[PDB]
RNA sequence: CCACGCGUCCCCCGCGAGCGCACGGGGUCGGCGGCGAUGUCGGCUACCCACCCGACCCGUCUUGAAACACGGACCAAGGAGU
RNA sequence: GAGAAAGAGAGUGGCGCGGACGCUACGCCGCGACGAGUAGGAGGGCCGCUGCGGUGAGCCUUGAAGCCUAGGGCGCGGGCCC
């Protein structure tokens, strides 16, 4: 389900890393990137993702679907977001919040989206 | 163009006879033998005024070589006037019988 | 809808808290009562004094009801007979204190422990005093100071002990429920005495600290709390 | 009336009286 | 509506009112005072009209904020706080400044100021020191009065007046308040008897004397 | 909570305790009063000294 | 002009002396690596007065303020530049190390990638 | 005086509105002042030195070790509940 | 959080699309009291060494292991990172 593969992976999983007095989690789609239940995203039927575009300026928002669990070329959907830094953050509220889509992530997307635009934007 | 501090001898640590408590200094203040005159002093700015070799930076003029070690006196001890202070870092055991400069500026007249 | 089910609300929270007003009233009129009662139990033993010196005969006062043992001894190398009268007295560590109802099975206690308690007859001031700054309160075995009149309410209501000044009427007129009162709160921790001891080991009598000190007790408590 | 079962009707009519 | 009392009991102690709870009733008279029961803004454009949103969201979001503080009560700012006097300064009285540029010289007092500092000259023509404030704590207040009651200084002159800017050079308003302050104060000091030669000397601690022991 | 004094501060001596109000309240009453009786007696008996 | 944590409270540390073991002073054979000493005469291991201190619970550093470098963050040790994208968001808390191994080839796409993530690295000019 | 209205029978003689001050569930200032480019600022720790107080050398067997009890010059490596 | 065993219970009859942190539940938080220790017992080590199965699209001739250090540091400490 979610809780076992949870118990399974809390401790054994190859995107943790230990060190420092600091756990972490490596997974793709993770938001905070720390080890911890809600903000895992291999487990969950939904899952919020946000990385950075395949080009230096814009953020991809990955989507879990609900259909194929079991099929990992056709569970993830990607959209790209290159605009503004306001509607960047905007759209993704409107995608979390209102499609009810997962919503205890919809504030760590937001603070990942925030501090990838300030990454993308150019440096002092 | 005049004098304005007290006279002050470090005369020692706060101490019990096998012990010494280096955060509070024993000061003998001229003039004042009893408790009963020791009230004016109490809570008093006082310092430990000392020379060194490299200079340090003086607030208000340029550099000098003249440090300091700044503290208040914070109650009486013992029936001879003899009283209590605490600096800010404690008092080296070179000042053992030197002159700490009693302020008068936190006034309470 | 929601318009009913909110003023029901309102309703209901306004209830409660007349409620809290009419216990604050009820428990200042005992306040006041109380004061009324201990005006009185001074004065009468005043008025029977002199009614008896206008005759030409003597007045003997009723024996205190409520004495405060102080512990004045450490812990170490204490007789086990002293020891466990003394864990039954709830002085455990140094300079604890704790009141302690009289009668022949408790002097009978406090006379194995003379060498290391102090106690007397405290006054009226010396029991305000005590509970309003040293007295907390064994609450689900647990140490709470004493900061508002639910916590005395919620252990002690089912004795009709329900503001602060009923604990200090159940202390000091010694009540019924003096046992339950009294357990309720915790063992006083006193400081070190200021001004300082006469002698520790030996009697009051004897120009010490230890044993009975009637009267002076209050001299004790003013300067170790 | 302070307390809560019995004095319900005094508290609530003390309350009409404190209009 | 209505004109607003000022407090019915006067203050007894502080925290304490002179009359109980029922003679206020019956001051106060509640007895015949019975009673009983934004963000969008339109706008045209030069299409249609547009609904501007005022105070519209935030751009960006720090990676992690603090949290809310814990409510206190008691702990007004600076400028809220009650101010105190000695008991032996008065407006009038002569001061030993201790520890400033202007060190140990004697100086008349002029007024508690708005900040809570003092208000000072011994007039410069003397003892050459301006218009200052000083602070209640750093100086020696000796016993040694003027009279001052018959003398105005000006409203202008406060705390944000004396305030620093940011060479300093005087400005023409500070010569003009000080020469129109000491045309009042130092006629007042030369009735005094050898009182302008007092001010113009330096409090100084010489051998054998002691602050606890001699009295000012 | 910190345990605040109820002998030195006032209003945690009033929560719990709402009648030290107007016992205090009385007793300044009658400390002053008292005060200003032996205060006029003083005088009275001042005057009686002159005369 | 550093990237300044969130908060920075007064580290405060109750000793600051390292534990010395027992005779350290005394031989060379003997490390000054603190080691519990298990002697029946022992002046150190009975808690004599004015002897070299022992070190208890009770010289723990707090919670909040344990670990903490003196700027405020909390190290963590970085191997490639993989690992900095998991500092992106643990940023005003915790800064980077770069180990001692990493390539001075590789220590400067470190340093940018942390410079793009505003990532404080206690060690940015390790090789210049 | 922590007492406030009216209407009803009889004994005895349940939602009023606003503001505000605070000895009220742990500190704030909506207060300030100075010094800073080759001579100065910070660095508690780690290097040396100075002073006051403290301060006998470890292991060990022992009722008791600093012992005029035995083991040990110093260092590196191996070295004992498998 | 409220001195008083229990329902912020259901029913029938008279514009602006917004709301911090969290919860490795083996985690996080809140109160209270307590802390001596040889022989010994037990727990926890994100203390340390050597090898083996997994794993880090780990590190490394743009310089690994080792060694030295008056450098910056963290941890009560074993130790560890620059
Ligand atoms: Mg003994
Ligand atoms: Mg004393
Ligand atoms: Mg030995
Ligand atoms: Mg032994
Ligand atoms: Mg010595
Ligand atoms: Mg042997
Ligand atoms: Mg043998
Ligand atoms: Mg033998
Ligand atoms: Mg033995
Ligand atoms: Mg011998
Ligand atoms: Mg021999
Ligand atoms: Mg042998
Ligand atoms: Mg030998
Ligand atoms: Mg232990």
């Amino acid at each position: 389900s979610a809780h076992l593969q949870w118990m399974v992976v809390r401790n054994c999983s190859s995107f943790l890393i230990k060190r420092n007095k600091q756990t972490y989690s490596t997974e793709p789609n993770n938001l905070k990137a720390r080890n911890s239940f809600r903000y895992n995203g291999l487990i969950h039927r939904k899952t919020v993702g946000v990385e950075p575009a395949a080009d230096g300026k814009g953020v991809v928002v990955v989507m879990k679907r609900r259909s194929g669990q079991r099929k990992p070329a056709t569970s993830y959907v990607r959209t790209t977001i290159n605009k503004n830094a306001r509607a960047t953050l905007s759209s993704i509220r409107h995608m979390i919040r209102k499609n009810k889509y997962h919503p205890d992530l919809r504030m760590a997307a937001i603070r990942r989206a925030s501090a990838i635009l300030r990454s993308q934007k150019p440096v002092m | 163009s005049g004098r304005l501090w007290c006279k002050a001898i470090f005369a020692g640590y706060k101490r019990g006879l096998r012990n010494q408590r280096e955060h509070t200094a024993l000061l003998k203040i001229e003039g004042v033998y009893a408790r009963d005159e020791t009230e004016f002093y109490l809570g008093k700015r006082c310092a430990y005024v000392y020379k060194a070799k490299n200079n340090t930076v003086t607030p208000g003029g340029k550099p000098n070589k003249t440090r300091v070690i700044w503290g208040k006196v914070t109650r009486a001890h013992g029936n001879s006037g003899m009283v209590r202070a605490k600096f800010r870092s404690n008092l080296p055991a070179k000042a053992i019988g030197h002159r700490i400069r009693v302020m008068l500026y936190p006034s309470r007249i | 809808n929601f318009a009913e089910l909110k003023i029901k609300r309102l309703r209901k929270k306004f209830a409660q808290k007349m409620l809290r007003k009419a216990r604050r009233k009820l428990i200042y009129e005992k306040a006041k009562h109380y004061h009324k009662e201990y005006r009185q139990m001074y004065r009468t033993e005043i008025r029977m004094a002199r009614m008896a010196r206008k005759a030409g005969n003597f007045y003997v006062p009723a024996e205190p009801k409520l004495a405060f043992v102080i512990r004045i001894r450490g812990i170490n190398g204490v007789s086990p007979k002293v020891r466990k009268v003394l864990q039954l007295l709830r002085l455990r560590q140094i300079f604890n204190g704790t009141f302690v109802k009289l009668n022949k099975a408790s002097i009978n206690m406090l006379r194995i422990v003379e060498p290391y308690i102090a106690w007397g007859y405290p006054n009226l001031k010396s029991v305000n005093e005590l509970i309003y700054k040293r007295g907390y309160g064994k609450i689900n075995k647990k140490r709470i100071a004493l900061t508002d009149n639910t916590l005395i309410a919620r252990s002690l209501g089912k004795y009709n002990i329900i503001c602060m000044e009923d604990l200090i009427h159940e202390i000091y007129t010694v009540g019924k429920h003096f046992k339950e009162a009294n357990n309720f709160l915790w063992p006083f921790k006193l400081s070190s005495p200021r001004g300082g001891m006469k002698k520790k080991t030996t009697h009051f009598v004897e120009g010490g600290d230890a044993g009975n000190r009637e009267d002076q007790i209050n001299r004790l408590i003013r300067r170790m709390n | 009336i302070a307390h809560p079962k019995l004095g319900r009707r005094a508290r609530a009519r003390i309350a009409r009286g404190l209009r | 509506k209505g004109k607003p009392h000022c407090s019915r009991n006067p203050v007894l102690v502080r925290g304490i009112g002179r009359y109980s709870r029922s003679a206020m009733y019956s001051r106060k008279a509640l007895y015949k005072r019975k009673y009983a029961a934004l963000a969008t803004v339109t706008k045209p454009v030069g299409g249609g009209t547009r609904v501007v949103k005022l105070r519209k969201m935030p751009r960006y979001y720090p990676t992690e904020d603090v949290p809310r503080k814990l409510l206190s009560h008691g702990k007004k700012p600076f400028s809220q706080h009650v101010r105190k006097l000695r008991a032996s300064i008065t407006p009038g009285t002569i001061l030993i400044i201790l520890t400033g540029r202007h060190r140990g010289k004697r100086v008349v007092f002029l007024k508690q100021l708005s900040s809570g500092l003092l208000l000072v000259t011994g007039p410069l023509s003397l003892n050459r020191v301006p218009l200052r404030r000083t602070h209640q704590k750093f100086v020696i207040a000796t016993s040694t009065k003027i009279d001052i009651s018959g003398v105005k200084i000006p409203k202008h002159l406060t705390d944000a007046y004396f305030k620093k800017k940011k060479k300093y050079e005087i400005t023409e308003q500070r010569k003009v308040d000080q020469k129109a302050v000491d045309s009042q104060i130092l006629p007042k000091i030369k009735a005094v008897p050898q009182l302008q030669g007092y001010l113009r000397s330096v409090f100084a601690l010489t051998n054998g004397v002691y602050p606890h022991k001699l009295v000012f | 909570v910190l345990k605040k004094n109820p002998l030195k501060n006032l209003r945690i001596m009033l929560k719990l305790n709402p009648y030290a109000k107007t016992m205090r309240r009385n007793t300044i009453l009658r400390q002053a009063r008292n005060h200003k009786l032996r205060v006029e007696r003083a005088a009275a008996a001042l005057a009686a000294k002159s005369d | 002009a550093a990237l300044r944590p969130l908060v920075k409270p007064k580290i405060v540390k109750k000793r600051t002396k390292k534990f010395i073991r027992h005779q350290s002073d005394r031989y060379v054979k003997i490390k000054r690596n603190w080691r519990k000493p298990r002697g029946i005469d022992n002046r150190v291991r009975r808690r004599f007065k004015g002897q070299i201190l022992m070190p208890n619970i009770g010289y723990g550093s707090n919670k909040k303020t344990k670990h903490m470098l003196p700027s405020g963050f909390r190290k963590f040790l970085v191997h490639n530049v993989k690992e900095l994208e998991v500092l992106l968001m643990c940023n005003k808390s915790y800064c980077a190390e770069i180990a001692h191994n990493v390539s001075s080839k590789n220590r400067k796409a470190i340093v940018e990638r942390a410079a793009q993530l505003a990532i404080r690295v206690t060690n940015p000019n390790a090789r210049l």
